[PDB]
């Protein structure tokens, strides 16, 4: 049955897929300008002097920190779901197996 | 010490701390520009016998030259110089692509209209910049060149128009303007007007009425092959080393390698998924080079309490020791699936775990400890 | 000087399906193995394309049609043609298309390519033409009309000379040429591509991306344009159309998802506004 | 690396937010430790093999 | 058309919809849930835990 | 209206402004009413776009037919992209393009409010 | 509609970092699916009527 | 345009932050509901069946 | 006549069309600066006091 039903293990495959997506999202989000003239620090630094560059860079820093904070929050929520599943599994090990 | 700074403490508890990433500093710099030898036509642009009327301004293409504007320091004086594109101090570090010089004569009070976002006779009917403008505006007093005693009436401007201009348009039509209900077939009087007026430039005019010569340099930056570059000397190209670089004005740090990418004839730069440059076409030899960051990562430190011992072991997660992007060795090099662990003694006895490392490996501080 | 052509049959316009064409590389940046979202003006997918043609069929009730109308330029134009004999030569872009305003003339005259911006006074039926000499079997340029006058000429470019093949070739259309024309902040932007074809009716279904050709620093207002065709000669009635067809569509702001292959070629695209799927 | 990868000028600005970065890592570390704990709680019920 | 009729009412549901906020229906209706509940009760009374 | 721009549907209003008031405001502080500058009447302003659309798709690796559900449309000029055929009113919205079968089955693609869909038979 | 309803100019600016909208919608969809799942687990335990 | 863009971007950032806050709160609340639903399902099997 | 700066003159303007383009045929201003609006938007607006 397991061999012939690929969807059977979707619960474990889903964990893997969700984590991969969360990291791929963080990389893709680097391309956002966040109000800046450019998403590339090297472009900002090549064309602007320090006091002008600082403004554009600070816009990018704020946006980038926001992306990381979003990531961490999502991971904490997912961690809680997994903890609950793990606690259930531990209970079953004692009550069903032992 | 990095761990101590991170924790804001002079004491570190037993355990494993992450300590940033293994990083590589650049040791050499690379500067590459197309090997352009001509000086830009500063004389033709700024020392012209005559400038165009503002209603019919001139436009000239500039290419295959070096923008060494220090040549103007001995003889030119500009009352106005303002860059919208880049900071003025960066002009000599950059390359420019589609570079054009717009040129005309206006009155001194009208100089303030040659800017994005302005209104007025010039801004609305004669010459307009886009709100999104990359370039520099240059202007200077020409009273001793353009004004004449009886009045220089050669310079014209548009006074009447039915609608506003779009950026960079030249309307040179002389059709009669209809201000009233009259069809103005000819007529040239009453409510019908000849649209262009002259400026009576005289040596006795007050400053706001003196002529000014205006040059606008319009250009794009860092997204296409250069035709004009600043006065910067190139260097040799250094591969497979961590270097600083400047390719046609685009700066960065990384390791350059040969690429198998094939750029289309008009492409100068390539970008990755995060829109970061990861390839360039070298400007002197048209070879595509790929760029990889110098730094990579994976460093953590295994620490016994510091109130007991100052020995630490360092784990390099992505290093396969079996000088490998390692800070130091000193023997005690143990390869595990969790990385290359350096400073710990490997023993073959199994023990209950104390400080976990990963992949089945755990450490402790034990015996001459 | 100018000739008002006659004998032309009056027919209704034809329409065709744009399918999935009119995509061009929107940048000067190399990308590969990625998808990318862009918001520029594009020909919408499966849009209404007006089909124009030049044809001479037979005597009695022959079609005898030669389409060279003035069309709106709107926000930019997708232009494409299918031909075998170099009939379509160029275009006129402008507003009034007379001596009162500046107009842009881009023409291949079988010697060179000439681009001018002048206060041109155009003919109502501008055309070029080739005379066929039965003696020594030659096809040679014999006529040029287009305009009766030109004046201030604020922009000019002339290409290096070449020989263009003027033969009255028979068969299926063999050459598909596509162009995109835009007028932005004073620049007349042209994108293009040349595709080999073998067909007898409307635009083939398929996909390709056009490359940037040129950014012309023109500075004029364009609201209308006209296509310039060449005639074949054996006054206003003494002409044979030859066979060619051209398609005109208009660009609209759209969002597209573009797909780049492993070598950086755009190989596919999604028109995000076409339907809910 | 995520925000100011290999950029001295960006890094020096980023320092203003250094306490923010520390908290992001503390949260991730707490998760990481927990994940090994979860595995041990489910499987290592009996320490007699 | 109902939200135009309700402008005077200042119905919060329309305000939410106009600002892009919506509510999705459940897959199982109240009637379907009632049927499951009734089946469980019928089963319990008839056969207990079997 | 006197320099205040926007997009929307203008209808007659039952609001009565004090003599010195020109514009009205909603809870979101958006404009929701104006006094007309020439005819002294008050108009209410409602956004043109109302929303509620989702698409039911069999995999694209099978076919490209889709059905579209309009959550706030009652099909009993419908604010739909196309009337098409096979117009089925459900409590979850007006569904256009799916056939209505009175034979119940196991749920495949859930739609809502007791309705599901699947792809089957010339499918 | 929430951020930039009915406005072309801010829409084009919003697209600059619109990848954030997609992420928000995914999170809400995940909840929506879960809520029907919860109903079925509590009530549809017996598939015999 | 250029002045409006600055003012608009300030509003967009704030509007986006509000939506992110909403989603986070819904995810946390959803977890609490999930736990309740799991308990209810447990009771259905152990108290009713 | 213009007022002395210490005793500046304030005039009320009402019930008229602000077609400032009429000044193009005669006046020349060395200084022109708007603080509350962009100059290019002036022709689409109505003003009160
Ligand atoms: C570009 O050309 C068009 C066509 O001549 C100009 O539009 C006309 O403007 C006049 C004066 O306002 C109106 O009476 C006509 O009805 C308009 N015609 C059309 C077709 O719109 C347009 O103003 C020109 N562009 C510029 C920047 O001057
Ligand atoms: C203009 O000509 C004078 C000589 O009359 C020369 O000294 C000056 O450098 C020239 N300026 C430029 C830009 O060539
Ligand atoms: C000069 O440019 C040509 C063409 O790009 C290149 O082949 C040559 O090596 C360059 N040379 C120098 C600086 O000697
Ligand atoms: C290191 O490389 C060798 C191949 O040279 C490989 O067999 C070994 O497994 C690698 N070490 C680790 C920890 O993966
Ligand atoms: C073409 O016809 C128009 C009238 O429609 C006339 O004004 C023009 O002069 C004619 N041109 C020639 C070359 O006969
Ligand atoms: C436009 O395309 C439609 C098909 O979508 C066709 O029925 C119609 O005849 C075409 N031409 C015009 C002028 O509408
Ligand atoms: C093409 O135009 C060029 C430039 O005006 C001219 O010298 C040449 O003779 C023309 N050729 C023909 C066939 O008209
Ligand atoms: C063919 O002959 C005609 C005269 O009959 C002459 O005008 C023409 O130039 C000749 N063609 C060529 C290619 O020599
Ligand atoms: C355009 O040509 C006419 C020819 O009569 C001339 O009077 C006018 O000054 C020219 N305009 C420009 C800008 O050269
Ligand atoms: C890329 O070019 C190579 C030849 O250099 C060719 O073999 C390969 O198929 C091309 N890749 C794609 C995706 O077309
Ligand atoms: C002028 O304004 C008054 C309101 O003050 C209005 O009643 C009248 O109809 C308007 N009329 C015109 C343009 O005739
Ligand atoms: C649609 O309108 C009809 C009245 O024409 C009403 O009976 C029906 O309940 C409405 N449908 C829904 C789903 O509310």
């Amino acid at each position: 049955s397991l061999s012939s039903t690929p969807s059977a293990l979707g619960k474990l495959q889903d964990v893997v897929n969700q984590n991969a997506q969360a990291l791929n999202t963080l990389v893709k989000q680097l391309s956002s300008n966040f109000g800046a003239i450019s998403s590339v620090l090297n472009d900002i630094l090549s064309r602007l002097d320090p006091p002008e560059a600082e403004v554009q860079i600070d816009r990018l820093i704020t946006g980038r920190l926001q992306s990381l904070q979003t990531y961490v929050t999502q991971q904490l929520i997912r961690a809680a779901e997994i903890r609950a599943s793990a606690n259930l599994a531990a209970t079953k090990m004692s009550e069903c197996v032992l | 010490s990095e761990t101590k700074c991170t924790l804001k403490s002079f004491t570190v508890e037993k355990g494993i701390y992450q300590t940033s990433n293994f990083r590589v500093q650049p040791t050499e710099s690379i500067v590459r520009f197309p090997n352009i030898t001509n000086l830009c036509p500063f004389g033709e642009v700024f020392n012209a016998t005559r400038f165009a009327s503002v209603y019919a301004w001139n436009r000239k293409r500039i290419s295959n030259c070096v923008a060494d504007y220090s040549v103007l320091y001995n003889s030119a004086s500009f009352s106005t110089f303002k860059c919208y594109g880049v900071s003025p101090t960066k002009l000599n570090d950059l390359c420019f692509t589609n570079v054009y010089a717009d040129s005309f004569v206006i009155r001194g009070d009208e100089v303030r209209q040659i800017a994005p976002g302005q209104t007025g006779k010039i801004a609305d009917y004669n010459y307009k910049l886009p709100d999104d403008f990359t370039g520099c505006v240059i202007a200077w007093n020409s009273n001793n060149l353009d004004s004449k005693v009886g009045g220089n009436y050669n310079y014209l401007y548009r006074l009447f128009r039915k609608s506003n201009l779009k950026p960079f348009e030249r309307d040179i039509s002389t059709e009669i303007y209809q201000a009233g209900s009259t069809p103005c077939n000819g007529v040239e009087g009453f409510n019908c007007y000849f649209p262009l007026q002259s400026y009576g430039f005289q040596p006795t005019n007050g400053v706001g009425y003196q002529p000014y010569r205006v040059v606008v340099l319009s250009f794009e930056l860092l997204h296409a092959p250069a035709t004009v570059c600043g006065p910067k000397k190139s260097t040799n190209l250094v591969k497979n080393k961590c270097v600083n670089f400047n390719f046609n004005g685009l700066t960065g740090t990384g390791v350059l390698t040969e690429s198998n990418k094939k750029f289309l004839p008009f492409q100068q730069f390539g970008r990755d998924i995060a829109d970061t440059t990861d390839a360039v076409r070298d400007p002197q030899t048209l070879e595509i080079l790929d760029i990889t960051p110098c730094s990579f990562g994976g460093v953590s430190v295994i620490t016994p309490g510091t109130n007991t011992s100052n020995q630490v072991a360092v784990l390099y997660q992505d290093v396969n020791c079996t000088t490998w992007r390692v800070y130091s060795t000193g023997s005690n090099v143990f390869q595990t699936r969790a990385g290359c662990l350096i400073g710990a003694e490997h023993v073959n006895n199994s023990y209950e775990c104390d400080i976990p490392i990963g992949a089945g490996i755990c450490a402790s501080y034990q015996t001459s400890q | 000087q100018c000739v008002n052509l006659t004998t032309r049959t009056q027919l209704p316009p034809a329409y065709t399906n744009s399918f999935t064409r009119g995509v061009y590389y929107p940048d000067k940046v190399f990308r590969s193995s990625v998808l990318h979202s862009t918001q520029d003006l594009f020909l919408p997918f499966f849009s209404n394309v007006t089909w124009f043609h030049a044809i001479h069929v037979s005597g009695t009730n022959g079609t005898k049609r030669f389409d060279n109308p003035v069309l709106p330029f709107n926000d930019g134009v997708y232009f494409a043609s299918t031909e075998k004999s170099n009939i379509i030569r160029g275009w006129i872009f402008g507003t009034t298309l007379d001596s009162k305003t500046q107009s842009l003339l881009i023409v291949n005259n079988a010697t060179n390519v000439v681009i001018k911006v002048c206060e041109f006074q155009f003919c109502n039926d501008p055309f070029l033409g080739v005379y066929y000499h039965k003696n020594n079997k030659s096809w040679m340029e014999s006529e040029f009309r287009v305009y009766s006058s030109a004046n201030n000429c604020t922009f000019e470019y002339v290409s290096q000379p070449f020989l263009m093949d003027l033969e009255g070739k028979q068969g299926n259309f063999k050459n598909l040429r596509e162009f995109v024309f835009k007028n932005i902040d004073g620049y007349f932007k042209i994108y293009s591509k040349h595709t080999p074809i073998n067909l007898v009716r409307d635009l083939p279904q398929g996909f390709s991306a056009l490359e940037p050709l040129v950014d012309l620093p023109i500075g004029i207002n364009i609201t209308r344009f006209q296509t310039l065709l060449a005639l074949h000669r054996s006054s206003s009635s003494g002409w044979t159309a030859g066979a060619a067809a051209y398609y005109v569509g208009y660009l609209q702001p759209r969002t597209f998802l573009l797909k780049y292959n492993e070598n950086g070629t755009i190989t596919d695209a999604v028109d995000c506004a076409l339907d809910p799927l | 690396m995520y925000i100011c990868g290999d950029s001295t000028e960006c890094s020096n600005l980023l320092l203003q937010y250094g306490s923010f970065c520390t908290q992001l890592n503390r949260a991730l570390t707490g998760i990481a430790v927990e994940q090994d704990k979860n595995t041990q709680e489910v499987f290592a019920q009996v320490k007699q093999i | 058309g109902d939200c135009l009729g309700d402008i005077a009412a200042r119905d919060l549901i329309c305000a939410q919809k106009f600002n892009g906020l919506t509510v999705l229906p459940p897959l199982l209706t109240d009637e379907m849930i009632a049927q499951y509940t009734s089946a469980l009760l019928a089963g319990t009374i008839c056969s207990g835990w079997t």
